[PDB]
Order: structure tokens, then C-alpha cells, then sequence
RNA sequence: AAAGAAUUUAAAACAUAUUAGAUUUAUCUGAUGUGUGAGACCGGUGAUUUCUAGUUAAUCCUUUAAUAAUAAGGCUU
RNA sequence: UGGAAGUAUAAAUCGAAAAGGUGAUAGUAUUCAUCAAAGUCUAAAUAUUACAGGAAAACUGAUAGCAAAGAAGUACUGUGAA
RNA sequence: AGAUUUGAGUAUCGUAAGAGGACUCCCUUAACUUAAGCAUAUCAAUAAGGGAAGGAAGAAAAAAUAACAAUGAUUUCUUAAGUAAUGGCGAAUGAAAAAGAAAAAGACCAAGUUGAUA
């Protein structure tokens, strides 16, 4: 074998010893410990959103990124202003990418938010959100009355359609297809009629007096994706006619054959 | 371990195991790779017939990513789901479930065919397939999707 | 130079199994030079009350 | 404002108007000793666009540079060494004459820190910079929380170290990506980490 | 099921979402470039290109305005504005 | 001629139209409809791929976002 | 410089903009993608065989270990660097 | 005579110098050596020479990657990798996106607007 050995320059003043690495954990665990012993909330590495891997060759896995646009935070009701404050991180660098990664991560703030609980700004109890809150709660009873009325028949359909096909495949695991079809059905209708509405443009902080459960991170709480299982499938007639070679050199003799189109109407 | 080498067997001879004729000098024909073509020339033409040359087109910045594409046989297949499974479902038909056999979330993209298939329906989702591959599948009742 | 070294992990709990389970033989535990000629059982497993307790 | 109409005046240095006044200006510096201080920048413009401000300890200063190439600093022209490093002429210097001049009004002027300079003219044998002083002991400028970073103590000599615009461009700080592989955060910085062995305390 | 990996319509099916800004000047700049321009004039080679584009060589003018600017396209450009004044006197 | 549901609710570019405030110039800056760009079919429709017969165009590989004509690099002698 | 019809810097000449740069095979054209240069500051994670204070060691044990275990860069040599 | 512009001397209050340079940022076109000779190349940002600082310094908020189900300031470690590439294509030299972690933070000038203007 051909040896191929870059010794030939001064190697011995290019040597690294890790004999500082031992000492190395040490040192960073004694600087986690003493973050949060400052304010817990501190090494708390704020929330960051759940974004794709580059290339085709990690394309299907998902990964924390830094900073939620600020079109996430406006679909999920949060202040751009108070996220920094919140544990949140923004990244008015990073646009938009799809519909699908504008909804994942306005449900990854939308959790976030509830599960969070912020201290007031002032401990003493005669602050003015615990004092407004206090002048807001006969109004807030009222507020919150008609959401859960007109929110409790605009679903008595969905709702029943769906208790019955969890059940019909129930009694097909323990017919199935026919509330499947049903349900369908319901879901476009609601689709349909929301179509044919100016919501609040910001949430209220969750702002409230508690015990101190201090949590490191939030983004082990929150997890990047659903454990899968084995998923199955019926298996059809049609899908057991289609040519998925033919289709791949479908594709790849189309886009080979923009050449010759080209070359054609230019003469 | 210093106490097993032969310089502790050799200990007494004066050579120390290289010879009274031809000594142990600095160098045995040069530094390194050197004389390629000269007087080690006799050791690349037995050794690495093809190492003095050009051969192929260069690629200036070579993507590697965009050829990493991992492949599996048709015959491995069913071992990405499990053995227990295979025999569950090793007596459904057309109508009924079939377990789906997703490769890239096992890390393969292309399908290939080598070796045989149990005979029972299944269906695999892959990026690409072999057209030898889809044969097999489709022989032994399944489907072959695509995905991405 | 290589001060530390380097073992697989799995052969490293296969002499640890090897060593707990060599630990119940008496004629090893005594030819190590372990006097144990007056103990009740060679797998010595006291109580965990008592320990508590010290 | 006026400072627009300024601005693209003096984008026609080819103009008339303006090779005239440059014409005087090379004509003034050249019997003028060759650092020296002026009253107010004569580019107003580009002096408040790199940084001057007209407040306390704010100062610019005047630098007059011989151009062009010089010789290697060989006697007779004599050097011993292979062919391939044996050329005596078309030897160009790695720093721009602008960091070159920057640094003589630097060891002229100690107690004051280089801020910024900007062209001015030139002609067949010199080169006319002008260069921004700050005084970082005045009380204005240590009071001041948008300008008392150059009070810091790093900022001592700013140019000889290659801090300034003028001398990090010739560092390669001039943009960033695979063109600017090698001048990440610093050529010889980054070479020496590209270089390093790593030996790993449990290595195979 | 889950689009296709090769030809023109290629990947996952998803709904992309990019705005395509344009950096210009404003209506003022129109004002600032002439006055500038009577208080400077032209360069001296913006003068010869005047005197080719007159004896109607137009190849001939941007073949002499790429080699002072070294761009085709930025060539271009410039045999327009100075064929532009020539219009405008 | 023969096989063919195709996967499922939070959206930004603006090709265009109609208005609002301005400029005269290689003229701009706002706001509201619309389609685009949309995808949840009801044993039959069918988007979609085969096979046969002509016609048309391209046909050794590459310049790694896609093409073209120059140029250059590949493979064999 | 790994950057190969030029990756970066500098010098001579030349020199823009009703903007424009990049998509590393030079050239023109049309699309597409992605940024918006030529001013400044910015903690944390990283380096350390100056020097000072400590702790350790499968290190050496007075021809060994620093040149130096005592008034060691000392005695002594040279015009001097040493 | 007066209103300014520029340039000086003097007085007062401060500022620079010198030591150290193990680590940090840079200027300079060494050679021995290797190629079994040698002239490009290697040695090699290496030695010597020169400048400047701190407890760390440098860099830092895209005229950046990529062609994807896309990312997202700087720094450092793992991997990519002795790979793409460079080379009397000889000897030899040789990165980077992606991916995994440590730590995380963004702010201003100029230009533009407001002028009983400060």
C-alpha cells in the first residue's frame, strides 16, 4: 500500500493533548449549576422550532433550529417583542418555508404557551396585573362562558362523528368504512362554511402567582417529532397496478427531453 | 509491551539482527515514494499497476451528498419490520391490511431485487426502485410506492 | 504518549460477569488469599435493616 | 439635504470641477511637511461617513505616501537563493499604501487612537490620504456611550494590529463564504487550527 | 401513501411559501442626476463614445465601452445614457 | 387497445383589473375584488403510466438551478 | 490558495450604476434561487511550556533530574557578541 | 478700524514612551532537507529580523449556504477526510456545505425627516 503521511512538517509543535478534558466537564457542569442558581429559568435554552434537515439525504428528519419567524409567532398570538423575554428565541433572518413548517411551529409555540407560567414583574401582590386581573374576572367569567357555548355546538357533529368511528374500529380490532366516508363528509362541510372573522392579534401572557417548579429546558418537555410505529394499509387493486419504474423513467426522460424541445423550436 | 520485542532476543548479537554485509544505513533506496519510475518501478508495476496517470473527468466540487443513496434488497426487506410480523400478516390478501415497508425511515432509498420474497402481499415505499425488484414484488402480490 | 486505553464496552461487562460470578466460589475466593473459612454463606448478602442502621 | 448632492459630486472625480481641485490640493501637500494636522477633513463627506463627527477629540490628520513599487531590500540586488525566489523587481507589499500610511501617523501620534482614513489624490509620484484621530481621554468622548468603546484598552495602536478598515482589508476581511475559506476569523489563526493534531486521550 | 424524486416536478408534495424585492431610487434621484451632471459634464472617454454614437457606429461604441468598464452588460447601460443625451440636446 | 383515487382543514409572489396621494419622468408610492395555485370524486367516471401504426424533434458523456450556438473537459485508437 | 480560462491581497492603468453580487469551466441571452458589499461595536463557549501561588505523579535519586540539591548563570575564558 | 480663515509661542489639566511577548493579530518573497542528481515543487507563515495588545486576543449578525419535506451571526470540538482538488499530475500538498454538540444576544453611525433650528 502507498503510505500517504503529512509528518513531513513540524508535527510536534501541531500536537494537542487532551489532558484539560476531564477537567473540562467539571468546569462546564459547575457553570450550568451555577446559571440556574442565579435565576433557574437562565440555562432554560430557550425554545427553539422543530426545522428540516438540508439535502435530500437528510431531508425526512427533524431538528431544532434557532429562532421562530415572525410569521410563527403571529399565527401562534405572540409579541416578537416579549418572546426574547419569555424563553423564546426569534430568527427574523430565517424565511418561511412551507405552510406545513408555518403550522408545526405555530402548534410548538401554541404548547409552549400554555404549559408557561410568568412571574409578575413585581413579587409584592399589589401589582397592576394581579390587580387587573382581579378587575377583569367578572368579565372574563362572561367572556369565557359564551367561548365554551359557541364553541360547543359549532362541534356537536365532528365530535359525535368522531366518537363513532373510534368505536367502529374498535369493534374491528376487538362496518369501519362506512364512518370513515361519514366523517370525510363533515370534515370538508366545516372546511367549507369557514371559508365563507378578525380574531385577537395578540394572547395574554399567562401571568400568575405558583410554586417554583424549576424546570433546566423546555425543549426536552416539547418533543421534536411522534414516536413512530408500524404503520399498515389496504391493499387495493389499483395500487397494485402502479409502475413505479415506468413513472421514475417517466420523470427522468421528461426532464432529459427539454433539450431536444429547445433545440426544436429554435431551428 | 518493550520486554517482548526482538530487541530483547537479540541482545549479545552485534548486528542486532540486520545483517554484517549489507548494514542497517539510513535509507533503503530513497524517502518516501521515491523513484516511482526509476528503480522502485519494478514495485508499482507489481503492486499498483495503475497508479501513475490520469483516468476520468475532474469534478471541481464534487457533491458526494447528492450520490449517497443506501439500497436494500428485496430479500432483506421483510427484516426491517420483524419476523413476528411477518408471519402475522402472512395470510392477507387484496382488501385486507397489508403492513407497509417504508425504507426511508430505515435509511434506505433504493430498492433492489436479489434473492426471494416470502410469498405474502406487502407494500414497500421507497424513493427508487430496480426494475428486477418490482418484478418480485408484484410477482408475489404487492405494491410498490414512492415517496418524496 | 498513550497513557489511557482503550476497550469495547461489551468485553468489558463480560469480564465484570465473569468476576461477580467468580466472587461465590470458595476454593477462588480462599486462593486469593480471602479468609473465609468462618463466614455462613460464600454469597455474603446481609440484611438491609441492619445496614441502615450504621 | 445637502450631504446627498455631495455624496454624488464626488462620484465624478473625472469631472472638470473636480480634477481642478485636486489639482491644488496635491500641489499644497506636496510642500507641506508629510504628517500634519488640518483644521477640517476636505471630504467632509466621506470623513462623517467613516466616522467623524465634529465634537471634542476629533481630529484628522494629513499623510502624504510615496506610491508605487519599491525594490527588495537587497545591496546590489544581490540575493543567495534558488531561481525561484531570486526577483528583485515586480515584488508587490501586502499591505495597502492606505494601511502603510495609516500606521506612520499612528507611531507619529501615540496618545491618540486611528479611527478611519479616506483617499484624497495623487499624482505621478505621491499618494494623499487623510486620517481620523480620536483623543480617547477627553471627557466628551469617555462619556459619550455610542463612541467610548475606543476607550477600551486593545484599542491602543488600533492600526498596527489590523483593526481598521483599511488594514483588514488587506487581512481578507473584505467578505465572507467559500471564496474566504482560508481568512475565516484570521489566516494564520485558521491555518494553525487546520493544522493541528489532535491526540485524543483514549485513541485507538 | 407520501410525490417523486425525479424529472422537473420533483419532492415531497408540500405548499412552498418568497417576496421578490426590487432595489431601485426613488423619483427625486431623476433630479440629482442632472444636476450633478451640468455641474460635472461628461468623462473623457463618455466624450468619445458621444462622437461615435454621432457618426452612427454603435458596435464601434460599445466595443470602446467595455473596454473602459469591463462588462457587456454594464456596456450597455452606458451606451444608453449617452445615447440618451445625445437626445436630449 | 388494456390497466388506473390520485391523502385531508393556519399562505406569500403579483400577470393582470378598480380606486387613493403625488410627479412629469427611462415616473412612482398605498388599499381593496378576482383568478393564478390550490389539493378531501361519486361498480362508473376519471388525473396517470403501458402496447401497436404513422409524423415531428432530439440522439456518445460533462461544465453540478434549467436550456441554447461558441469554448473547454471526458472515452477509444 | 485545494480553487483548476483565476480563491485572496497589492501595485500600474482604467473605472460604474433610474443599483446590483453569488449559484467556482470562459462567453452571450432568457428564466429560476438566494443575498443586498464597499462604516462601527458586541458578552459566553476556546488558547497558554512567560510569570506568581497550589495540588498531583507506575517521572529522576547527585556522571541521573533544570546548566544550577552549597554565596549557579556562580567560579573561570574572551576586546566583544558570547 | 472691524468681521473671519489658517498657522504658531506660552500657561494649565492629561495623554504616548520603557519591561514581558508562553498564548493572540500581522509585515517579510530564507536556507539546510525531500524529490535517491536538480532548476518548478517540498521544507514553508517555518527559523532569524520588525510592529501591537489583553487576561484572553481574533471573528461576529450574510451582496452566506444550498437545489432540499431546505436552512440561517461569530467562535470551538466530532465527522465529512487524506476525500474533491492541486503537483516536473513526480515527490508531495490538501479544504468546505451538509450532519452531531459546547455557548448563545444583538445593537448602532452615515444617508433620509423635524426645523422661531441648539
Amino acid at each position: 500500500a502507498v503510505s500517504n503521511i503529512h509528518f513531513c512538517k513540524d508535527w510536534r509543535s501541531k500536537v494537542h493533548t487532551w489532558f484539560k478534558q476531564p477537567f473540562r466537564k467539571i468546569r462546564r457542569h459547575q457553570t450550568r449549576v451555577e446559571k440556574a442558581k442565579a435565576v433557574f429559568p437562565a440555562t432554560i435554552k430557550s425554545l427553539k422550532p422543530s426545522v428540516h434537515c438540508m439535502n435530500q439525504r437528510f431531508n425526512y428528519k427533524l431538528r431544532l433550529g434557532r429562532g421562530f419567524t415572525l410569521k410563527e409567532l403571529r399565527a401562534a398570538k405572540i409579541d416578537k417583542n416579549l418572546a426574547r423575554t419569555i424563553g423564546i428565541a426569534v430568527d427574523p433572518r430565517r424565511k418561511e418555508s412551507s405552510k406545513e413548517c408555518l403550522n408545526r411551529n405555530a402548534q410548538r409555540l401554541t404548547e409552549y404557551m400554555n404549559r408557561l407560567v410568568v412571574l409578575p414583574k413585581v413579587h409584592a401582590a399589589t401589582a397592576k396585573r394581579l390587580v387587573l386581573n382581579k378587575k377583569n374576572a367578572e368579565a372574563k367569567t362572561k367572556k369565557a362562558a359564551e367561548i365554551k357555548k359557541f364553541i360547543a355546538e359549532h362541534n356537536k357533529t365532528i365530535k359525535e362523528l368522531k366518537i363513532k368511528v373510534a368505536a367502529a374500529k374498535k369493534d374491528y380490532a376487538k362496518e369501519l368504512k362506512a364512518c370513515l366516508k361519514g366523517l370525510k363528509k363533515a370534515q370538508v362541510a366545516f372546511a367549507a362554511q369557514v371559508a365563507k372573522k378578525k380574531t385577537k392579534q395578540f394572547n395574554k401572557l399567562p401571568v400568575q402567582q405558583k410554586e417554583a417548579k424549576q424546570v433546566l429546558d423546555a425543549n426536552k418537555v416539547i418533543r421534536l417529532t411522534a414516536p413512530c410505529t408500524l404503520e399498515t394499509k389496504t391493499l387495493t387493486k389499483g395500487m397494485k397496478a402502479f409502475d413505479a419504474v415506468a413513472h421514475l423513467r417517466k420523470a427522468k426522460n421528461v426532464a432529459k427531453a427539454v433539450s431536444g424541445i429547445v433545440k426544436g423550436q429554435k431551428k | 509491551a518493550t520486554r517482548f520485542r526482538q530487541t530483547r532476543r537479540r541482545r549479545g548479537h552485534v548486528s542486532m539482527g540486520y545483517g554484517r554485509i549489507g548494514k542497517h544505513r539510513k535509507q533503503r533506496g530513497g524517502r518516501g515514494n521515491a523513484g516511482g519510475q526509476h528503480h522502485r518501478k519494478t514495485w508499482f508495476t507489481t503492486f499498483h499497476p495503475d497508479y501513475f496517470g490520469k483516468h476520468g473527468m475532474r469534478v471541481f466540487h464534487l457533491k458526494a451528498n447528492k450520490y449517497y443513496c443506501p439500497s436494500i434488497n428485496v430479500d432483506s426487506l421483510w427484516s426491517l419490520v420483524g419476523k413476528d410480523v411477518q408471519a402475522q400478516y402472512k395470510n392477507a390478501k387484496v382488501g385486507e391490511e397489508v403492513p407497509v415497508i417504508d425504507c426511508v425511515k430505515h435509511g434506505y432509498f433504493k430498492v433492489l431485487g436479489k434473492g426471494f420474497l416470502p410469498k405474502q402481499p406487502v407494500i414497500v415505499r421507497a424513493r427508487y426502485f430496480s426494475e428486477k425488484a418490482q418484478q418480485k414484488i408484484k410477482a408475489v402480490g404487492g405494491a410498490c410506492e414512492l415517496t418524496a | 504518549r498513550k497513557w489511557q486505553r482503550k476497550t469495547p464496552k461489551q468485553m468489558r461487562r463480560f469480564a465484570v460477569a465473569s468476576c461477580i460470578a467468580a466472587s461465590a466460589v470458595p476454593a477462588l475466593v480462599s486462593a486469593r488469599g480471602h479468609h473465609i473459612a468462618g463466614v455462613p454463606q460464600i454469597p455474603l448478602v446481609v440484611n438491609s435493616k441492619s445496614i441502615s442502621v450504621i | 439635504g445637502a450631504y446627498k448632492y455631495i455624496n454624488a459630486l464626488n462620484r465624478k472625480k473625472q469631472s472638470d470641477v473636480l480634477r481642478f481641485l485636486r489639482r491644488i490640493r496635491c500641489w499644497e501637500l506636496r510642500h507641506l511637511p508629510r504628517i500634519h494636522r488640518v483644521a477640517r477633513p476636505t471630504n467632509p463627506e466621506r470623513a462623517r461617513r467613516l466616522g467623524y463627527k465634529p465634537k471634542s477629540g476629533f481630529v484628522i490628520y494629513s499623510v502624504r505616501i510615496h506610491r508605487g513599487n519599491r525594490k527588495v531590500s537587497a545591496r546590489k540586488g544581490i540575493v543567495h537563493r534558488k531561481p525561484a525566489c531570486q526577483g528583485i523587481h515586480k515584488i508587490k507589499r501586502v499591505k495597502s499604501l492606505q494601511a502603510i500610511a495609516e500606521q506612520r501617523v499612528g507611531k507619529h501620534c501615540g496618545a491618540l487612537r486611528v479611527l478611519n482614513s479616506y483617499f484624497i489624490g495623487q499624482d505621478s509620484t505621491y499618494r494623499f490620504f487623510e486620517v481620523i484621530l480620536v483623543d480617547p481621554f477627553n471627557a466628551a468622548i469617555r462619556n459619550d456611550p455610542k463612541m467610548n468603546w475606543i476607550c477600551a484598552d486593545k484599542q491602543k495602536r488600533r492600526e498596527a494590529r489590523g483593526l481598521t478598515s483599511a488594514a483588514k482589508k488587506s487581512r481578507g476581511f473584505t467578505g465572507k463564504g467559500r471564496r474566504y475559506n482560508k481568512i475565516g476569523a484570521g489566516a494564520r489563526g485558521n491555518l494553525k487550527r487546520r493544522n493541528l493534531l489532535q491526540l485524543k486521550r483514549y485513541r485507538s | 401513501m407520501a410525490g417523486i424524486a425525479v424529472g422537473l416536478k420533483r419532492g415531497y408534495p408540500v405548499h412552498t411559501m418568497t417576496a421578490k424585492r426590487h432595489y431601485g431610487v426613488t423619483k427625486r434621484k431623476h433630479v440629482v442626476n442632472d444636476v450633478i451632471r451640468e455641474a460635472c459634464g461628461f468623462s473623457a472617454y463618455e466624450r468619445h463614445m458621444m462622437d461615435l454614437l454621432r457618426r452612427g457606429l454603435d458596435k464601434k461604441a460599445l466595443k470602446y465601452a467595455k473596454k473602459h468598464l469591463g462588462t457587456h452588460k454594464r456596456g450597455l447601460a452606458k451606451r444608453d445614457e449617452i445615447q440618451r443625451a445625445l437626445e436630449a440636446i
